[PDB]
């Protein structure tokens, strides 16, 4: 840990960045495979942010892993790779907290190592678990943003003023997709601190020909009367109906239904976790404090923050919808409700 | 078999008397024994008949005292497992009954696991300096808060009920763990219901609807909530998950002996006043947050579902 | 000028009750709390209650507080005075055990009756065991015979001569009638009245632990 | 040793009289249901295992009615057996029979065949044992009396008593009735001896309730002019020693008189005994089930409410009963069986099964026994009571407390 | 004079209100003969912490009727200025009242008064005069703020109130007690229904009171409101004082009744006069309370106490809330001896 | 939220016997709120700092809001920074009270218009670098500084002359202008 933590957020680790957990280890990693190694560090150091970026080099990483895996004797490997796997889900948990993606993943790559036989050879079995992963994430990451393109199409019109928020894999395509089939529409871009991560959606709409628009979260207020959508995108969809996304998401939808405005949500299936949540106190994520100083002016005014022991800096990442503010979600599936979730984890 | 007759008898006068044990668990557990019994001890060729005299048996059960929503479950329970099973088979004239006998038998174990089962998931709702209030006194509820005061903190309040002030034991024993609980009035609540953060709480029984007959007061509480917007969670096992809605109902709520409101010493003024005293209430779906049961946690809005699951549609009206 | 004391003495007053005078005991009873001026009817060499306490009534223009000539206790006055106070009784007064009717709570004095005027049985009427069902009846107590009493009660005592001893007249025509009338009992105390050789002796062997505390 | 008791279901004395004359008084029906029925359960749900029923006037309908009921089935666990005979005079004459049948082994309890109380008194017995087992043949009788105030309309005057107890230990020192006497006497013996701790109570009910040793049957075999408990108690403390228990959260009455029945009535209609309710059935009958509704509202199958009439207090309608257009009925019970008129204002009137009014009566506080009749156009006072097959004229208004009854010289003839 | 102290465990939450115990008392450290304290104002704190006088207008009554014997005994000192005589031997009395027991905004706007009266209070004239003229200005307003306009208040409400209603009453109003009298009184045939609430059980007052009158009253518990909210038609309310912000500091249970009400759609009239309106604002309950005696919260259930020692746990705390606040939102009109006012014109009236 | 002198000064009048928890949300465009955090830090508060899209997910465990504002409005609405209208709309969904700290010369006798010259639109300097690229040709950057609150999510108005409801802020107005200069 790193730095004071919150009274009421004292239960969630709070890490930093430029203190790396390869500094007590061996340049060949023995304990720890070199990919896994590498790609944690990457996680840390903010390499790869995305929520589907993570998912698929934490499968790359797992599948090179497992191609220059040798099982033991005296025992057999469909237990022997998940007793093995283990340490290195720590080691990438202590290097940065998984996300909900990243659990189904390690969920389903568990499940299908045990569903392998030992009355099969070993090499069979790697290449099986290949190309399980392979076609896993060409169904649940290639071909489940294809029909959430084509299911999104009918529902935006000509003349729309959409209203998206951070950076998302899924919605700029969509909005590339349906400009180019004949929708004249223009977005909105909304963006926060410290991440500033929508300029990634601003440039990605800028490139594809979009009239685009960029504002902070603050001012949401004063364009949403003339938004007439909010497509957002989350991380994972809980069992309760509600959604975790970005931190900027709750009130952004809260201001969006108090200005009579209908919101979106899309997400792929493979992202309907199990576990419920009511608020983004129980299970958070606290990334380095020192991301909030900002050059404003002259001088820093957080540069030695550390020294008040009474100030503290809070720098939450997810949050967690009510089913109150949502209307309709979009799948691979169709559209569904936001209270239908528990229906397709079914 | 004149002594299952004469165990059933005593069952349904102290039930229609005063109760069976005072748990709701252990109520589960003795019917769910009894009603073995019954099909253990007693002739039958066709599944039919064993179903229909489980029928008669818990409609007399019932009958006997309608508001413990507790006995009936049991009993629409067992029905749904001899159907399963007679579908299994014929889609078994001769072996029906060892295999019932199995299938209760692994019902009863996880109706005792179902403490543990709801205990375990303190720590996914719970966080540090958390301020959460509850109301009347559940021992599900009871280790639902005890358990995770170990690793966590936090500051508890407990309301008593007018007629029958049961959450002083509550009280007392979470203080007796160390967890800075706090006593209080029912008449209070909405005057503390501004710096709460939490609610849990403990029903006796889940409606078709998502809805809860929980003790009197609760209803005035989820109001509070809703009007505060603070999420009410509510700890209850399967077994108290009945396959009936608020309406087409009559005898709801359970009316004592005004002797707990209006004491008999007052005068002649008990010939004129009109006093009732109603035991429970009712508590629409749209006030409650989330349900905790042993499955993990689950919205309102999907109730219908483990309806669907656990019961028969054509065994509601039994 | 809540209270004001009187102390009737009619030598009794002057025995040497722990080499102190016996009547300086009453007086200290009567001091520590303000209580600038009290009222003493001893004789002239000294250096009934009816009678004596109307032989003084044109001085007297406030609440009165009646002693004993000789009465050692470590009570506090405030114990018996909140009686008197908040409940604006007519009659508040001290005993200590070993009816009288009083109730339940332990408060309010219902029956005063005496085992002289009672013919066989003790007779109890309808209407206040209507008003009160329960009636906590002690035989065993002491009468220390200290009493907070109100100016009107005085007055009416004036205005009709006839009364002599108010302990035996007064109080048990008071109780039997708004008027009211309260008792503290407490269970524990002292409460020592000299009028005989054995409470005599009782109270120079009590006087050791007692001046210990006073001086 | 199995809880045995003694039920006396035939009270001597005649205060029901002219009522008492066809049908006893143990079976008049309360609220659809016989007396003997609500004593019956509270003994069966107390914990006793054994009953000895006693019946002299009209002994025959007593042991022809208990035999139907649900306490005679080889399923009851209070078995109970009837002792007839003619020779019965008084409670006295019972308690001697009884030592001489050598009935009874262990503590006992006493009660009448009118009685209706939810108390347990597994308390009051161990109370009671221990005491006896602190002195060894002591203690010989414990009487139950339930806390009330003296204004409650329960506490007649004819039963009205007053006790002077120790606070210590609970023991009865003085007992005495306060009917028709103002000023009470207490003598000087509870004084003179002990009770440091005495206290007068007239704030309890006399529930008739008490835990006998059969001791108390051997002392009345002694004395021969022992003629029911009160003066047990008398004669036994002019000289063993008896006891209380005080309950103050159940209920216990004792039917003695008329106006002793319409204060029950009220109280077991408004669920003031609890569990024993008319919704709950405890009888295991067929003709008696009933849906309890808001305000304590009552309602049988085939009630055949008419449209207009308003219920609008806690009132208790049979099976069968039918009931009119644009009526008002409130605190008012009703039979099986039964068949009003239009425009009928019924206020707190007590109707039995057989009953036919006409249209246009407005009948208040008074109460009407099987197969009562009244024509148009009649008004009935409180306390006028019709008996058995009756039949009243129209246009008729009877004066307040009149009596009609078939019998010549019972009351004012039909 | 000596401070008062606590006792028990206080709430962290409510760590700034005192917490007394009616079972000791501050006259124990006093004399007998009151020297500092004048002889009424120590039976009236007396009367104050013993829980005898706990109405809303018997306390200023009696504090005022107090005040009225103050002025009349003493006697103002020499070469010393009248006008503030008085407010300086006020100074300590109002003290020792408030340490036996919170003052009411009733109690505060009455001394308010008198200080007025007190500083309005001439230089020349001298002491029987002014004496006097404190004396007959004391029951002027005790007759303009109270009982005429409780009559007043009463001939506003008496219009509201028809026949076939059903009122919903809570806690022991005196004002609502005599509101309904008169409507009874008037011809007007309704029932009312009694909710109470534990531990005080003040409300059997105005059961006894309305069944002396005749009224087919009925009583239940405030957990069950709910239960019989959807038979009743109006919801009369008591205030024992209105904010500047139109907000009802009345008692503890009266919040809640209010938002179970208009849950139910029923709406909800509150009666007040003139007299308890304050220049001052409070939002929550937690800033600004009262903490009776905690002692009253345990009872006797089946034959043992449950909180028999609650003081043996360390981690056991014990709230008696008095007063509670509510928003204006939840009240819809409050009656007034000014005609019916919304609750958004109470600055209107203290104007 | 933001920085205010007149709210800095009520929180620390209270620091001296009274101890609370102090949340402190800055504003994006010009973060000013650092600057308080630091400030009331400075004396033992025990503040916090965090970012406006944690306003929402943040405030279920805060209990009262205490705000400044530029300038009153007649209707009882003001002008304050960016961000307080989601700050206001996340209070009255929690049903917390939310008292604004302004004195008598914040209050203006307009009423709420169609608000063109209402929001004080600055360089997106501050919203978006120049050092972007070649895509500021083809995006239009808006930085809205104030933005408008309505009354009905106000619940109380600080002043030097007592607190006030927002629907009495009319009689002060009566009270310190005259009906024929509202629009001068």
């Amino acid at each position: 840990d790193y730095g004071s933590k919150v009274s009421l957020f004292s239960h969630l680790p709070q890490y930093s960045r430029q203190n790396s957990l390869t500094q007590f280890m061996s340049i060949p990693s023995s304990v720890i495979h070199p990919a896994m190694v590498r790609l944690g560090l990457q996680y840390s150091q903010g390499l790869v942010s995305g929520s589907n970026a993570r998912c698929i080099a934490l499968l790359r990483a797992l599948q090179q892993v497992i191609q220059d895996y040798t099982t033991p004797p005296n025992e057999e490997l469909s237990r022997d790779l998940v007793n093995k796997l283990k340490p290195y889900m720590s080691f990438l948990t202590q290097c940065r907290p998984l996300s909900a993606s990243m659990h189904n993943a390690i969920k389903f790559l568990n499940k299908e190592i045990t569903s392998v036989g030992s009355s099969k050879r070993e090499e069979e079995a790697k290449s099986e678990l290949r190309a399980a992963i392979d076609r896993y994430v060409q169904e649940k990451i290639v071909l489940a943003a294809q029909a959430i393109s084509r299911f999104a199409y009918q529902k935006i019109s000509n003349g729309d003023v959409i209203l998206v928020y951070g950076c998302s894999s899924l919605v700029s395509r969509i909005l590339q997709e349906a400009w180019t089939e004949g929708r004249r529409f223009r977005v909105v871009v909304v963006d926060s601190r410290p991440w500033l991560e929508g300029r990634h959606t601003l440039r990605s709409l800028v490139h594809a020909g979009v009239p685009a628009s960029y504002l902070l979260i603050p001012a949401a207020s004063y364009v949403l009367p003339e938004v007439s959508k909010v497509l957002l995108g989350a991380h994972a969809l809980l069992a309760n109906g509600s959604v975790m996304s970005r931190v900027g998401t709750a009130q952004l939808a809260l201001v969006a239904r108090a200005h009579n405005v209908p919101v979106l949500v899309c997400c792929e299936t493979y992202k309907f976790c199990e576990r419920v949540q009511t608020d983004a106190f129980v299970s958070n994520e606290l990334d380095d404090p020192d991301d909030l100083q900002c050059k404003r002016g002259e001088h820093v005014a957080l540069a030695n923050w550390q020294n008040h022991a009474s100030l503290r800096l809070l720098n939450l990442v997810y949050d967690v919808t009510p089913p109150e503010l949502v209307d309709l979600v979009i799948t691979e599936l169709g559209m569904i409700p936001c209270s239908s979730v528990p229906v397709v984890l079914r | 078999g004149s002594e299952l007759s004469e165990r059933i008898e005593s069952f349904v006068e102290t039930l229609k008397r005063g109760g069976g044990p005072r748990s709701s668990e252990e109520m589960a557990r003795e019917t769910l024994g009894l009603l073995r019994q019954i099909i253990t001890d007693h002739r039958w060729s066709n599944a039919g008949e064993l179903m229909e005299l489980i029928r008669r048996e818990g409609r007399r059960m019932t009958a006997a005292q309608p508001s413990e929503t507790t006995v009936g479950n049991m009993v629409r329970r067992v029905l749904k497992i001899i159907r399963e099973e007679y579908g299994r088979l014929h889609g078994h004239y001769a072996q029906l009954q060892s295999n019932i006998i199995e299938a209760i038998n692994e019902l009863l174990v996880e109706l005792e696991g179902t403490m543990e089962n709801i205990a375990a998931q303190a720590l996914e709702h719970i966080h540090s300096n958390e301020v959460i209030m509850t109301i009347g006194f559940s021992r599900t509820v009871e280790a639902f808060l005890k358990e995770a005061a170990r690793k966590r903190k936090f500051h508890v309040i407990v309301a008593e009920c007018a007629p029958f002030c049961q959450g002083h034991e509550m009280a007392v024993n979470l203080s007796k763990a160390g967890i800075e609980t706090t006593v209080m009035t029912d008449a209070a609540i909405f005057a503390v219901m501004s710096r709460v953060n939490k609610v849990i709480i403990g029903t006796k029984t889940i409606l078709a609807n998502g809805a809860l007959r929980a003790v009197t007061g609760t209803h005035t509480l989820a109001l509070a909530a809703k009007h505060h917007s603070t999420p009410l969670i509510v700890c209850a096992p399967m077994f108290k998950l009945s396959p009936q809605f608020p309406n087409e109902e009559d005898s709801f709520h359970k009316f004592v002996a005004p002797e707990e409101v209006l004491p008999f010493t007052e005068g002649d003024i008990l010939e004129k006043v009109s006093v009732h005293c109603p035991v429970f209430d009712y508590v629409p779906p749209e006030l409650i947050t989330l349900f905790i049961s042993n499955i993990g946690g689950n919205a309102p809005s999907y109730i219908y579902r483990l309806m669907s699951e656990l019961y028969h549609p054509d065994d509601h009206v039994l | 000028m809540e209270f004001q004391a009187v102390v009737m003495a009619v030598p009794k007053p002057l025995l040497p009750v722990g080499n102190k005078p016996l009547i300086w005991y009453p007086l200290n009873l009567l001091e520590r709390v303000g209580f600038e001026e009290v009222i003493v009817v001893t004789t002239r060499d000294v250096q009934g209650t009816a009678d004596s306490l109307r032989y003084i009534y044109p001085k007297l223009k406030t609440d009165v507080l009646v002693l004993s000539c000789d009465l050692i206790t470590d009570v506090a006055l405030h114990e018996v005075v909140d009686l008197f106070r908040a409940y604006d009784a007519s009659l508040a007064m001290l005993m200590r055990k070993g009816f009288i009717g009083v109730d339940s709570t332990g408060k309010r004095l219902l029956f005063m009756a005496n085992e002289a005027d009672l013919d066989e049985e003790l007779v109890i009427k309808g209407s206040i065991l209507q008003k009160h069902p329960r009636i906590r009846f002690h035989t065993g107590l002491v009468d220390a015979h200290l009493y907070c009493l109100k100016k009107y009660i005085v007055d009416f005592l004036m205005e009709n001569g006839s009364i002599t001893s108010i302990r035996s007249e007064l109080i048990p025509y008071l109780v039997r009638k708004q008027v009211r009338c309260y008792v503290h009992i407490m269970k524990e105390g002292l409460c020592s009245r000299v009028s005989t050789l054995g409470l005599y002796m009782e109270a120079n062997r009590q006087v050791p632990k007692l001046l210990s505390a006073l001086c | 040793p199995p809880l045995q008791a003694v039920l006396v279901a035939d009270s001597f004395d005649r205060r029901f009289f002219p009522i008492s004359k066809d049908q006893p008084r143990v079976l008049l029906p309360l609220a659809n249901v016989a007396l003997i029925d609500y004593t019956l359960e509270f003994l069966t749900a107390t914990g006793v295992q054994e009953t000895f029923v006693f019946c002299c006037w009209k002994a025959a309908q007593i042991k022809e009615h208990l035999l139907k009921s649900k306490w005679c089935r080889p399923t009851s666990l209070n078995v109970v057996r009837i002792i007839t005979s003619e020779l019965y005079r008084s409670l006295g004459d019972v308690l001697r029979d009884v030592d001489a049948k050598a009935l009874v082994r262990s503590d006992f309890l006493l009660v009448y065949g009118d009685v209706i109380s939810n108390i347990n008194i597994t308390r009051a017995l161990e109370e009671h044992r221990l005491r006896r087992k602190l002195e060894k043949n002591v203690s010989v009788m414990t009487m139950i009396f339930k806390e009330s105030s003296p204004s409650h309309p329960t506490r007649c005057h004819e039963d009205n008593v007053v006790v002077a107890v120790d606070s210590t230990t609970n023991r009865v020192l003085h007992f005495q009735k306060t009917q028709g006497l103002r000023r009470f006497a207490f003598p000087l013996s509870l004084f003179q001896g002990s009770s440091d701790g005495v206290e007068v109570r007239y704030d309890l009910l006399d529930c008739h309730i008490s835990i006998c040793s059969p001791q108390v049957a051997q002392l009345f075999t002694d004395n021969f002019d022992y003629q029911t408990r009160d003066d047990f108690v008398r004669g036994l403390l002019v000289n063993n020693q008896i006891h209380m228990h005080v309950t103050a959260k159940e209920y216990g009455a004792r039917v003695s008189n008329l106006h002793m029945y319409s204060a029950v009535c009220a109280d077991v209609i408004r669920r003031w005994v609890y569990p024993l309710t008319p919704e709950a059935n405890f009888t295991d009958s067929t003709t008696q089930s009933c849906t309890h509704s808001r305000h304590n509202i009552y309602r049988g199958p085939e009630v055949s409410l008419g449209h207009g009439s308003i219920l609008e207090e806690n009132v208790l309608l049979g099976s069968g009963t039918v009931i009119g257009s644009n009526c008002f009925i409130t605190n008012s019970v009703i039979g099986p069986g039964c068949h009003i008129g239009d425009n009928v204002v019924l206020d707190q009137t007590y109707l039995w099964q057989g009953v036919r009014v006409a249209a246009g009566a407005q009948i208040h506080q008074s109460l009407l026994c099987d197969n009562a009749e009244v024509k148009e156009r009649v008004t009935l006072k409180p306390r006028s009571v019709l008996t058995s097959q009756v039949v009243v004229g129209p246009n008729i208004t009877l004066p307040e407390g009149s009596v009609i009854s078939l019998h010549p010289p019972d009351a004012e003839e039909d």
